[PDB]
């Protein structure tokens, strides 16, 4: 219990960075999902 | 003559620990068998987890974002533009592989 | 019974008052931090993200494992008005071999006679013009249902395969 | 309810003793190494970003 | 007496309020405890691999601090997705040999990782020889191209 | 006030992972396969495996739904900006084109459906493309 005392209290610290996480990944994996979707592969802007 | 003095107060207590017992009774008798079966399926992940209990502080680094490493993101990619280097190697080799 | 009873009830008050002052403070603590935590993370906004991360993370996965070639090793990414009105494909190159294929259940595995296409599940027949879709007699895997299926492939997978693609019944292999 | 506590304890007693250890050992490396996991926590939202 | 008032009434009322939230959390995970329970052995090896490729795909992309490594070389690339057949599933079940696990970690003495096909309704498995694109040539004005799609090149 | 939100928030998680008990199981299949995936195109410590693909415009990239090809940033500008929200290939559905895109990621709540996040599996009105993919520009 004190241990998870400990990991639970840099959890709740840190909770306002899990939503961010949460909030932040959700908002752009089928986005990112979408480039490798065509075909076998994955397409890619070579600016240069 | 004490117990008439108080029979108010055994009712009244009888009747909170009864009122508590209810909604223990329901509540671990509605979840017996389940809390077992959830206890013998989670067994193996726990002790699995704990073998891979020293490594998974590093993994974390990694397991998420698979093949994208979090410590030299911000440095790597400068906004709009992931950057690379190319090495267009035209060796025998890759082209036999090829 | 009564002196039983009693003296259950008067060590079980004991060890209950030692397990109180012992452990309640930190279990409160406990219970606490995981309350915040959990309404942090269940917040409408963290709710969505959760909710389509769960959605879209298997398909993501079953692509990029799809992107990687065996045999050139790493992954494969081909470059890219809009863009040009006409685009070619030359060739495809054998991206793995037929010895370094493993199935991830046993019931995917093609009998003898049979060889796999790029839907997994439906085997082919194996012969020198198999390729194209030119060979009649395809099956498919048991369990298989719910994958629909253009006419071209209809046409050439036999009615039981056809039939099990889209209703109940299993077909039985030769 | 008690006898639906001492039915509950009696039957998830060894289970919930081997739960006890396997948490043990999962979290002694976690709070072994405590502030790796804040630090990754504040890092990671700029890298997903 | 007047403790037991005092806690039977605090008691019953926290009991009534997380009773049945408690009942059908502890119904609704059998399954993911049944899943959970399923894909173990896949566990201590998946992050013990992780933990030992994070080092190298980390001074991959951190190597240099201002670009990132990769190999380029030039390749030919597999039919594009069908509509009907290739539609994307979600019934991927086990793992290596049948059941999950992984494979044995991948040195440059066993390089080919054995290609896994899943129940997903796309795979790379009949691509065994070089052929020609099946959408060879490609209009994009009036939607015509030369050669048939399909799934068994 | 405490035990009962844990209660309630436990159950909203494991709720949430029964309705995606597949995508669960999927995904705990391809992170083994990712890892020994990994460890194959990572042979050469320094440098990864990243190959290109020959033939040009052979699948086309769809603009459809994504950012207007006048709000494209200038590479010289290193500052990040807030990511915007709901942008997928908004193709009409069919062709070959982006067949596994989101549009057809399967909802696991609403059987026989398809359709890019989960919001959108809920919602009952039709799926309506943002329009085909031109390129002679106007790609709306």
């Amino acid at each position: 219990l004190e241990q998870l005392r400990t990991v639970s209290d840099v959890l709740n610290e840190r909770k306002q960075d899990l939503a961010d996480i949460l909030t932040v990944a959700g908002k752009f994996i089928t986005s990112l999902a979408e480039a490798l979707a065509s075909g076998p592969y994955f397409k890619v802007m070579l600016v240069n | 003559q004490h117990f008439a003095e108080t029979r108010d107060l055994f009712a009244d207590a009888v009747t909170a620990l009864g009122r508590l017992s209810a909604a223990a009774d329901e509540t671990l008798s509605g979840s017996n068998a389940n809390l077992h079966t959830n206890l013998q399926n989670l067994q193996r992940p726990l002790k699995q987890l704990g073998r891979a209990a020293p490594y998974l502080v590093g993994a974390l680094k990694l397991i998420l974002t698979v093949p994208f490493n979090i410590d030299n993101i911000p440095k790597a990619i400068r906004g709009d533009y992931i950057n690379v280097s190319l090495k267009l190697d035209l060796t025998l080799s890759s082209v036999d592989n090829a | 019974e009564l002196a039983n009873a009693l003296q259950d009830l008067n060590r079980v008050l004991k060890t209950t008052r030692e397990f109180l002052d012992r452990n309640g403070g930190v279990l409160t603590h406990d219970i606490d931090n995981l309350e915040q935590v959990t309404t942090a993370i269940l917040q409408p906004e963290p709710r969505d993200g959760l909710e389509t991360g769960l959605h879209a993370y298997p398909n993501l996965a079953a692509n990029v494992l799809n992107i990687n070639s065996p045999n050139q090793g790493g992954i494969i990414g081909l470059p890219v008005f809009n863009y040009l009105p006409f685009g070619m494909n030359l060739a495809s190159t054998a991206m793995t071999l037929p010895k370094q294929i493993a199935y991830s259940e046993k019931r995917l595995q093609p009998p003898p006679g049979y060889k796999d296409t790029t839907v997994p599940g439906i085997w082919s027949r194996d012969t020198l013009f198999s390729h194209g879709n030119h060979e009649p007699g395809w099956i498919v895997a048991p369990g298989m249902q719910g994958v629909q299926v253009q006419p071209a492939t209809a046409n050439m997978l036999t009615p039981e395969s056809l039939a099990e693609l889209l209703g109940g019944p299993d077909i039985v292999p030769p | 309810a008690a006898g639906s506590l001492a039915d509950l304890l009696s039957d998830n007693r060894p289970l919930l003793k081997d739960t006890i250890g396997y948490l043990d050992v999962i979290q002694a490396p976690l709070v072994e190494q405590k502030q790796e996991v804040s630090d990754i926590l504040v890092q990671m939202p700029q890298a997903l970003k | 007496l007047v403790a037991a008032v005092g806690f039977g009434n605090t008691g019953g009322d926290i009991f009534e309020r997380g009773g049945p939230y408690l009942v059908r959390g502890a119904q609704d995970l059998l399954p993911t405890s049944a899943l959970l329970d399923e894909y173990s052995p896949a566990l201590f090896c998946t992050i013990r691999n992780y933990h030992d490729a994070a080092p190298k795909l980390a001074g991959a992309l951190g190597g240099n601090g201002y670009s990132l490594l990769t190999n380029s070389l030039v390749v030919g690339v597999g039919n594009p997705y069908v509509y009907p057949d290739n539609l994307p599933r979600v019934n991927a079940k086990g793992g290596p040999e049948g059941r999950p696990g992984c494979w044995q970690p991948i040195t440059r003495d066993l390089w080919p990782f054995p290609y896994l096909v899943m129940d997903t309704g796309a795979s790379i498995a009949p691509y065994n020889h070089f052929e020609l694109g099946q959408p060879m040539f490609a209009e994009y004005v009036w939607g015509r191209q030369v050669g048939e799609n399909t799934i068994n090149p | 006030e405490s035990l009962p939100q844990t209660l309630a928030n436990l159950e909203i998680v494991i709720d949430m992972l029964k309705r995606y008990n597949k995508n669960v199981e999927q995904v705990l299949v391809a992170l083994p396969q990712g890892a020994a995936v990994a460890q194959t195109g990572t042979i050469f410590a320094p440098e990864g495996l990243l190959h290109f693909g020959l033939g040009i415009n052979a699948p086309p990239p769809c603009l459809t739904g994504f950012l207007p090809a006048s709000q494209w940033r200038s590479p010289a500008d290193t500052r990040t900006e807030p990511l915007p929200s709901g942008l997928y290939c908004k193709i009409p559905k069919d062709a070959p084109n982006a067949v596994r895109g989101a549009r057809n990621y399967p909802c696991a709540d609403v059987p026989g459906k398809r359709a890019a996040t989960p919001r959108e599996c809920r919602s009952d009105e039709p799926y309506q493309p943002l329009g085909t993919n031109p390129w002679y520009g106007d790609p709306d």
